[PDB]
């Protein structure tokens, strides 16, 4: 596979960016800070029992997050392969 | 072998307006001149800019 | 909570105000003395100044947060 090297440049700073932001709402997620709180699918069910459940998909969230972030590496990798190949 | 000779002479005339430009500091003086060039050696908005 | 308006007062005045009046006196001689000293004296009024209008603004707070329930629920365990 081959493109132009701006295009692939754009690709890898991008790549760059996911990750950083990512993983940084992936700690914060994990973290389960207050401020990411609408973010995260709850359900009203869930605010009688205790914070555990409403912890766990704070969890799922910020899984959700590292993932993409993963996603993203791979996508850094690629579009450095292709830099180089230009 | 004759010499050049220069001379000054107490001028009434306004001169121009020079500020010394550095690297850093060009885009600066370039952006506080562009609504309009200095006067002689009137304060400079460029450090405080 | 212990966010005092005595300590955060006296560290941030004490850090900008150093850094706008004995920084200069350690800057070398040199062409860009004047820049430089004029980057550190202003730089330290007015991130100072910023700083200390936005704490002052929470000093003696006037009304408080209006908050969902989901969250007033969520944060009575998550905060102090």
């Amino acid at each position: 596979l081959c493109c132009g090297p701006k295009l692939a440049a754009c690709g890898i700073v991008l790549s760059a960016w996911g990750v950083i932001m990512l993983i940084m709402l992936g700690i914060f997620f994990n973290v389960h800070s207050a401020v990411l709180i609408e973010d995260v699918p709850f359900t009203e069910k869930d605010f009688e029992n205790g914070p555990q459940n409403i912890y766990n998909l704070y969890e799922q969230v910020s899984y959700n997050c590292f993932i993409a972030a993963g996603l993203y590496l791979l996508l850094g990798g690629f579009s450095f392969c292709q830099v180089r190949l230009n | 072998t004759v010499p050049s000779i220069l001379n000054r002479m107490q001028t009434n005339q306004t001169p121009p307006t020079y500020n010394k430009t550095n690297k850093f500091t060009h885009g600066f003086q370039n952006i506080v001149d562009a609504y309009g060039i200095g006067t002689y050696r009137e304060i400079n908005p460029a450090p405080y800019t | 909570t212990a966010h005092s308006f005595a300590l955060p007062v006296i560290i941030f005045t004490t850090f900008w105000g150093l850094i706008g009046i004995a920084g200069p006196w350690f800057v070398p001689k040199g062409p860009n003395r004047g820049v430089i000293i004029t980057m550190l004296v202003a730089t330290a009024v007015c991130c100072y100044l910023f700083w200390l209008i936005a704490i002052l603004a929470q000093l003696n707070p006037l009304f408080g947060p209006q908050l969902k329930n989901e969250t007033i629920w969520y944060v009575r365990f998550l905060w102090e």
